[PDB]
């Protein structure tokens, strides 16, 4: 009962951040007393930098151990492969994943948002919608930005990418925003990261809640 | 329009058909629908004399597209290292910095181009300059595996 | 690899079709010699209608097996149980899938309805979004129409059903158009079907492509 | 406005209220965001005796709400005997469409309402209406297995 | 009074407490006249059904179909819950309208485990 | 004519037949050096390794970092693929700078079953 995954790095932390990195999340629904080992290594031999190591034991009783590995931008975009090797001792045979840059046709995003109408019960709260389509591959981050700032993550939720019934990807992104946050200022942004995006790897695009 | 196409003959490397379009009244400041400019492009791309001839004709060295890239940020992130000197030449600003932070010296540092850091750090690149996760260009080449780079960045 | 899932009635199939069904779907990765058996019950012992099972092989050689049973309205909304058990002969043990009425807080969705901007290359199809959001409990059925016509299902893309962190469920649907269509009539429907929808079970908002 | 308490009034079965706001001049065919009229709520709800009051002060009895739903379709639904018998001796359409073809008579047979379908046959239902499914109430009462039910349905 | 029928089901593990302290009938039944317990053994939820014996359910009521407790957790392959039923004193010979018992319905859906537990 | 090391990478089998007709390298190098053989082979793509292995492409190609596509293979724990390499004259004991074979590899990754492939 013991799952793990290997992902790609975010492309707000290979482009933004400019420190991409990638981790294995392994996932033990019932842990024994022994300790899982995780290790990396490149398909060239070159030698990996040092990872970090998160453990949490969750209210359900598992355990979710987690590396992150440090990856170079120049390698990553090159083609490098990273796999992830998890030994722990009451695994009988152990459980290898593998990551590489992305492949395929490349499209950009398009981007718009949209701010829904006042509710009388939602006299000073308003839900925002951003649609972002048609980009390929299916990696992308998404960021919601007001007064030249960045909203946290929480505050928004991302569908998971989606293939179109034409042609490319397609995600949805929902936030709701306060009478006092559009009084201050009624510009909210919805921003894209995406490495198809030239030449700066974002497009955005801007709503109003009031008309 | 004329912006649509000096943009698309800007970024493919089309010489002659950047100056039929500006003949045309093509403003050589157009933008895009993420504000990037011909020069923007002309940068990215690695056209050093469509970035020149662009130039001669008041293109704005400094102009910023929606992230907050100059075109010396692009030109630092592929590494064109005559188009960087000639930008510098023009008045760009070594020490611009995007929405989040990011300077030329930050992508030149990601990207392992020592060349081009050398430039920057001649007209005068602050090596102290943080984006606004808190680091400088030498935490960046660290983090990307540039320790030869993170020398010259200290 | 094989794996077993047995759906709830789709609210279209259970209160605009007015004959609602469970289904079980069986697939088989590796299908080995041997039939594929698939038996209804219900909790209380009264008896099942009959179903209808439907086989496909598909081009990676994975067999998909459905039993589609029909179920009372009366029946389903008073909280009867159905189990479906899956049967091969080269299978340890029989797999087991069971299905009832939703339960918990029951909410009404809010339907907003959007219409994407022309541009240069697309200015003969464009893109329309809606939002369905503050629903309770999760399930949810999805339709677009035009001009007195129901659209083909193929023709839009509707996410899983998402929990906002406090208040219900949002679901978003995609679908192109095209200038043919608006033309002829620019009024589209975006309408949901959901159990707490009083008193008819329907929510739903038009768009238009130009003013 | 004053429609939206009558509507709420209507749903709850205040009788009183409804008298109430109806007489200080409460839209009688009022409607909320699905089109969904006082009438609609009194006949889905049961109340038969502000079913009357609306009927006589002028509530259109074969309004529809955004789905096609007129009050009759959501009476047979609820099983309100009394009210299906109201309703259609005021004029209500006993074979009534909604956007997908579904008449009075298909809702009676889905919730095995024999009462209700006997009454509706006697008012002139028609017995092979199809909706946009193409199955008559006859279908309708067999696939939810009330076969006691699909005997009558003729 | 009914609204522990639908906690039952729901799995609302300390609504059910708050339910039983106001004294929501332990015996209502529903459209096929079983119990809070049925129900709770029926979706597996055990702890609900130790709180509704404590509150002194009846472990052997019967259903409109003749179906006890232990014919729905035999149905719905719940193997505890068989158990405390059992442990807390459960008719195994009780028989339902069409003439089975949880055990034949364990041999009818193939769990010879919940069979081992019903014979001995 | 490096679109065959791209299309080796995704894996879309009949758009790398199509490039290799035209006489697009086979032995097309990455930024490591490695050809569409060493991509094919480190990604489980078996099915077009035969289609390489048709055109002529060096089975035993050495990357910048001294890695034969037997070694990629090994490192990816793909079976059937090594097997297949060894059987068009791979070299198991050519090593890399680090001084490693594939049977190296599969003793640092713990594959013994391929090692045994390797030891056989
Ligand atoms: C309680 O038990 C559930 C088992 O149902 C466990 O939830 C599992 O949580 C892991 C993450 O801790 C999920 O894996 C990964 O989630 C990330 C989200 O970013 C995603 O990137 C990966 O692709 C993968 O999905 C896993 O899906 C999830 N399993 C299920 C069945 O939901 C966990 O032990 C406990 N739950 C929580 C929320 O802690
Ligand atoms: C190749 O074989 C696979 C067999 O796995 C075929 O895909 C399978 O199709 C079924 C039916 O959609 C999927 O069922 C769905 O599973 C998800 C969870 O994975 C569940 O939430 C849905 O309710 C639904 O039951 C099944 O998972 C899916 N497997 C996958 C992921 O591939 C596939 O169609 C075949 N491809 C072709 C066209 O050769
Ligand atoms: C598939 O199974 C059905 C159901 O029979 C039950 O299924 C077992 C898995 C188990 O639950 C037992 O209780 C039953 O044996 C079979 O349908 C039966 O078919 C026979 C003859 O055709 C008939 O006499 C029975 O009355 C049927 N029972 C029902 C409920 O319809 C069916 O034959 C099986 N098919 C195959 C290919 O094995």
């Amino acid at each position: 009962g013991v799952s793990a995954y290997l992902s790609r790095p975010s492309p707000f932390d290979l482009f933004i951040r400019k420190s991409p990195t990638i981790t294995c999340l392994v996932v033990d629904l019932a842990p024994s007393k022994g300790t899982v080992n995780l290790t990396w290594s490149r398909a060239s031999g070159k030698p990996v930098n040092h990872s970090t190591r998160k453990e949490e034991k969750q209210r359900n009783g598992t355990l979710t151990v987690t590396s992150t590995l440090p990856v170079g931008t120049r390698d990553w975009i090159e083609g490098e492969t990273y796999q992830c090797r998890v030994t722990h001792p009451h695994l009988p045979r152990a459980l290898m994943r593998s990551t590489t840059k992305t492949s395929g046709p490349r499209a950009a995003p398009e981007v718009y948002a949209f701010a829904t109408p006042e509710w009388p019960g939602s006299r000073d709260k308003r839900t925002l919608a951003c649609l972002i389509q048609n980009f390929m591959p299916e990696d992308i981050s998404v960021q919601w930005l007001h007064n030249e700032v960045q909203l946290p993550d929480a505050r928004h939720s991302t569908t998971q990418p989606r293939k179109t019934k034409g042609s490319g990807f397609f995600v949805f992104s929902r936030l709701e925003v306060t009478r006092a946050e559009w009084e201050q200022k009624d510009e909210f942004i919805c921003r894209a990261v995406h490495e198809a995006a030239s030449p700066s790897q974002t497009v955005q695009r801007a709503v109003s809640v009031n008309p | 329009d004329l912006g649509k196409k000096l943009l698309e003959a800007a970024r493919a490397g089309q010489d002659d058909e950047v100056r039929i379009l500006m003949a045309n009244g093509a403003d050589v400041n157009a933008i895009d629908h993420n504000g990037t400019t011909p020069l923007h492009l002309a940068a990215y791309a690695g056209h050093l004399e469509i970035v020149e001839v662009l130039l001669k004709h008041g293109a704005d060295v400094n102009a910023r597209d929606l992230r907050g890239f100059t075109p010396l940020h692009l030109a630092a992130i592929d590494g064109h290292l005559e188009i960087v000197e000639v930008l510098l030449k023009y008045g760009a600003d070594v020490n611009a910095d995007d929405d989040y932070g990011t300077t030329p010296l930050h992508l030149a540092a990601q990207y392992g181009h020592m060349e081009i850091v050398e430039v920057l750090l001649k007209y005068g690149a602050d090596v102290n300059a943080q984006d606004k996760f808190g680091k400088t260009a030498f935490d960046i080449s660290i983090d990307n595996g540039n320790e030869d780079l993170a020398e010259i960045l200290q």
